[PDB]
């Protein structure tokens, strides 16, 4: 079949400057790629048939341009209402494929995490169950390491990460870490430190939590 | 009341208008071939020669032409081509009734000189005719009859069988009228008789086309040395570019392909039934079986097309008309030319392929119809034109180079061996479209 | 106005029948072929087939072969899709689209979309709250959060100090674990007031209407 490739999956840009979404083929489809636009809870809208030509509606600011196994998405001045995912369709062949989609954040000065561990809950404790959890409050790079120490042992098993969406606001991400284990597997251990690992700092950002304590 | 309704609305007007177009293009065309075949002879390297012409600027202009219907209003384009004909045709017409008038006198006036210059302004009036008909049939038959049926397949499928069945009703009966006309008087008095229906079809359908613009309110949107000629060659390279990135290429190919033929009987088949000693009469019922299965095609076409699907439509198309051939060819190597048992199967295989190839036409006109944007129509469809011109120019090389009877028979096969090639490449364009559910018409159980 | 409507909230167990119905207001399906497309959650957008109304020929992708059917009755002007042999995989959204001929330039209109989750168990949330208050230095910034863990089969709504609303509540995305889900909402804008004012957070499953509310509280 016709394999679609979308090579950046986040691209990060600012309000005012021209955005290029790349699409590329795997055989030669001609000029028939069509792309569409989708923000976060809604149908895909239509932006670009043809390659080149704009749907009766869409805004001047998006041109296509590209044939043959490359083709390009332009948008002239980036506003706030142009944050969505975007992906290319071909037709030229059956069964029809859709592009990975590549997702438009805003950009912001770097800022680093705000960690904080919490002990694990005493009426979770009183029921069987042990979770400690790590939050990191804000910062721009959504890549950050998170490296949970009981012990002194770096356990990677158990641990589920979960990061929120940007925020319009502060343009910052957040992150949580919850890390599940049994009443007698937090009893044995003695250190349980988070080590956060960003861009802003080379030192990883640590905060731990006696057991005894 | 009803018949007031039908006979007002703009279907029963764009049928008169393809009516009249139609019927007046082939009077044209019969007092031309009466004209070579009488002053010139029965001489099939002039013929030849003239066919060569016309395919050949069809071919360069193609892309032009559809350009020009594109970047331009529908009522203008229309208006303009159709006038632009019936003017050539008028033109054509005075001239060959002053030609007709002095026949001893031209034909003793000199070595020929004057005979020749005849020849060549008949032959470049005859070429703008053509351009101009092309233009008119991309500007119709692939624009505005979309827009009339709108969102309707089977309105537009109607419409495309009428209009097949109208150019085979006229085809079989206009040239015969003209000949009774030319037979029972003069040719000077037909050559009149063309002159004069011609004008008069030029206001009628002038008429016909401003009241199918108004009655239509959908036909007023659309959506979008050197030097000099810098233009020109960037729109064809554009137009055929486009063309061949088309995902429909491969049904247009083959149908450009099935153009590459001996099997008709407009061709020199009537020639060769001569040569092998057959009245009139029995060439006459030949050419009414011809269009009864002409008709007969456009309505299997319909039929097929509803119960089972476009492409199957083609595929069955195909292999009747693949299976036509092949009985020609089993035809051509019995005993005969290199003894009516050769010739009947011959016309049975040419008659029955006549009834496939329109059922495949008429599918692969519906598909190119409504598988590409209004905003290329004309250039895609023009390019169309050229690729089947272009194997016309090919056919007509191909029957000067091989004029003898005896090698008659090897130019039939070369003739179906096309003709597979076409389908075959349909075929893959099916898989393309349907992949394992090639052999399954009806709903899914 | 063309418009398409969908159903929606499908809940199903593994192994079973799922029916999803596509309506068509303002056109007539019988001139236009229909489409299926699915997405499954942070993931890519797949196609599914398409069916012609006209007279029932329907073509399918590779993949959806032996898993889905597609229908149509033009009479209620309204496509059908018929999944069967479901598997935890399948939970996705589900689109219906409108196209114009065999390869027709663009998908002009699209549905609103069916969510379709496969699952085995419903329960109730469960609301721990936890706030670290041991070996405290700097009291400037008190984060505060709760967790609910065991949410089956329904989304909750986590409001924190519902008395004074602020905006610096993050409510991190719900993760499934051993088949029920987990979120976590933590608050930073306590400042000073915190360690004094109590702040609670409620916690409501409309599923099961197990609204709970717990007020954090110093270690
Ligand atoms: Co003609």
């Amino acid at each position: 079949d016709i394999v679609m490739t979308q090579s950046q999956k986040f691209m990060s840009t600012s309000v005012g400057d021209r955005v290029s979404i790349t699409c590329k083929a795997s055989q030669n489809v001609g000029t028939a790629v069509a792309w569409y636009q989708k923000k976060p809870g809604q149908s895909p809208k239509l932006l670009i048939y043809s390659a080149s030509n704009r749907y009766s509606g869409v805004p001047d600011r998006f041109t296509g341009s590209g044939s043959g196994t490359d083709f390009t998405l332009t948008i002239s001045n980036m506003q706030s209402e142009d944050l969505a995912d975007y992906f290319c369709q071909q037709y030229g062949s059956y069964p029809l494929t859709f592009g990975s989609g590549t997702k438009l954040e805003i950009k912001e000065a770097e800022a680093a995490p705000t960690v904080s561990i919490f002990p694990p809950s005493s009426e979770q404790l009183t029921s069987g169950g042990a979770s400690v959890v790590c939050f990191l409050n804000n910062f721009y790079p959504k890549d950050i390491n998170v490296k949970w120490k009981i012990d002194g042992s770096e356990r990677q098993n158990g641990v589920l990460n979960s990061w929120t969406d940007q925020d319009s606001k502060d343009s910052t991400y957040s992150m949580s870490s919850t890390l599940t284990l049994t009443k007698d597997e937090y009893e044995r251990h003695n250190s349980y430190t988070c080590e956060a690992t960003h861009k802003t700092s080379t030192s990883p950002i640590v905060k731990s939590f006696n057991r005894n304590e | 009341g009803s018949l007031a309704d039908y006979l007002t609305s703009a279907k029963f007007l764009l049928y008169l208008g393809h009516s009249l177009s139609t019927w007046g293009d082939r009077m044209w065309h019969f007092a031309v071939s009466v004209f070579l075949v009488e002053l010139y002879g029965n001489s099939l390297l002039l013929t030849a020669v003239y066919g060569l012409v016309v395919a050949g600027s069809v071919l360069v202009l193609g892309a032009i032409i559809g350009d020009w219907v594109d970047k331009n209003a529908r009522l203008k384009v229309a208006q303009t081509s159709l006038v632009v004909q019936n003017v050539s045709v008028i033109l054509c017409g005075i001239i060959l009734m002053m030609v007709f008038l002095h026949k001893h006198e031209l034909l003793t006036m000199y070595h020929g000189w004057v005979l020749t210059s005849c020849y060549i302004l008949i032959i470049t009036i005859a070429n703008i005719a053509n351009l101009a008909s092309t233009a008119t049939a991309i500007t119709i038959q692939r624009d505005w009859i979309v827009v009339v049926a709108g969102e309707d397949r089977s309105k537009l499928a109607n419409m495309n069988a009428t209009i097949r069945r109208i150019d085979q009703l006229t085809n079989i009966l206009a040239p015969m009228a003209v000949g009774q006309i030319m037979t029972f008087g003069s040719p000077v008095i037909g050559c009149g008789f063309i002159s004069g229906w011609n004008l008069v079809s030029m206001c009628v359908e002038y008429v016909l086309l401003w009241k199918v613009y108004q009655k239509t309110p959908a036909l007023a949107v659309k959506a979008g040395c050197a030097s000099q000629m810098a233009e020109p060659f960037r729109t064809f390279r554009d137009g055929w570019v486009s063309y061949y990135n088309q995902p429909v290429f491969l049904a247009g190919m083959g149908l450009a392909f099935l153009y590459m033929t001996v099997l008709g009987f407009d061709c020199i088949t009537t020639g060769y039934a001569y040569t092998q000693g057959l009245s009139g009469s029995i060439l006459s019922i030949l050419m009414g079986a011809s269009a009864i299965t002409g008709i007969m095609g456009t309505v299997a076409f319909t039929w097929l097309r509803r119960k089972c699907g476009l492409v199957r439509t083609g595929l069955i198309s195909g292999l009747a008309q693949l299976s036509c051939l092949i009985l020609c060819v089993i035809s051509v190597f019995m005993p005969g030319s290199p003894p009516i048992i050769s010739v009947s199967l011959l016309f049975a295989g040419v008659i029955a392929a006549r009834i496939g190839l329109w059922s495949f036409d008429l599918t692969v006109t519906q598909l190119l119809q409504e598988n590409v944007i209004e905003s290329e129509r004309g250039i895609i469809n023009g390019v169309q034109n050229s690729m089947n011109y272009l194997l016309d120019l090919l056919h007509f090389i191909m029957v000067i180079l091989a004029p003898n009877p005896e090698a008659f028979g090897l130019l039939v096969l070369i003739s179906v061996s096309f003709v597979a090639m076409g389908h075959i490449m349909y075929f893959r364009f099916a898989q393309n479209t349907l992949g394992n559910k090639l052999f399954a018409c009806g709903p899914d159980a | 106005e063309v418009q398409l409507q969908q159903s929606g909230a499908e809940l199903v167990r593994p192994g079973a029948l799922v029916k999803l119905s596509c309506k068509a207001s303002g056109f007539n399906i019988k001139d236009y072929y229909m489409h299926w497309v699915k997405e499954r959650p942070e993931q890519g957008l797949e196609w599914i087939g398409w069916i012609d109304p006209e007279n029932g020929n329907t073509i399918y992708d590779p993949k959806f072969q032996g898993k889905a059917s597609i229908t149509a009755d033009t009479s209620s002007n309204t496509a059908y899709l018929q999944l069967s042999s479901l598997t935890s995989e399948d939970t996705a959204v589900y689109y219906c689209a409108r196209k114009r001929g065999y390869y027709g330039p663009y998908f002009d209109y699209w549905g609103q979309g069916t969510t379709l989750t496969v699952s085995s168990k419903t329960t109730a949330p469960s609301v721990y709250p936890l706030a670290p208050v041991c070996g405290d230095t700097t009291g400037s910034s008190v984060t505060l959060g709760c967790l609910v863990k065991g949410y089956f089969p329904e989304p909750v709504t986590l409001t924190w100090n519902s008395g004074s609303l602020s905006s610096g509540v993050h409510t991190f995305p719900a993760v499934l674990q051993s088949g029920l889900y987990t979120l976590s909402s933590s608050v930073t804008v306590t400042s000073s007031t915190w360690p004094s004012q109590s702040i609670t957070c409620n916690v409501a499953h409309p599923a099961s209407s197990t609204k709970v509310d717990k007020k954090i509280e110093p270690a």
